[PDB]
């Protein structure tokens, strides 16, 4: 169906999933902006663009 | 000099940022209302002689 694009499976073989990070535990609080918040930028006055 | 009745003035916000309960900053530009004339104090264009 796609070019680029390897499927997971699960055998025996090795590999090595790398732990890397995007947002620390409490950093996921409801009530702040985040990195990866989906936002509508309303001006003030008139409407959102 | 007495405070006559009707020296009383709501404080009203001018930008739509604003809004009635919230605090007001210093530096805003705000409209300023008698609270029994309803009409809102304003700068005149005819001068004096």
């Amino acid at each position: 169906d796609n070019p680029g694009c390897n499927e997971v499976n699960s055998v025996n073989c090795n590999t090595s999933w790398k732990i890397v990070l995007f947002m620390k535990w409490s950093d996921n609080k409801d009530d702040i902006l985040k990195g990866g918040d989906v936002v509508r930028l309303f001006h003030a006055e008139q409407e959102k663009f | 000099e007495a405070g006559n009745e009707g020296s009383w003035f709501y404080i009203q916000p001018f930008y739509k940022l604003r809004s009635i309960g919230d605090s007001v900053v210093i530096g805003d530009k705000v409209v300023l209302n008698p609270v029994n004339a309803g009409q809102p104090l304003h700068a005149s264009s005819h001068q004096l002689v």
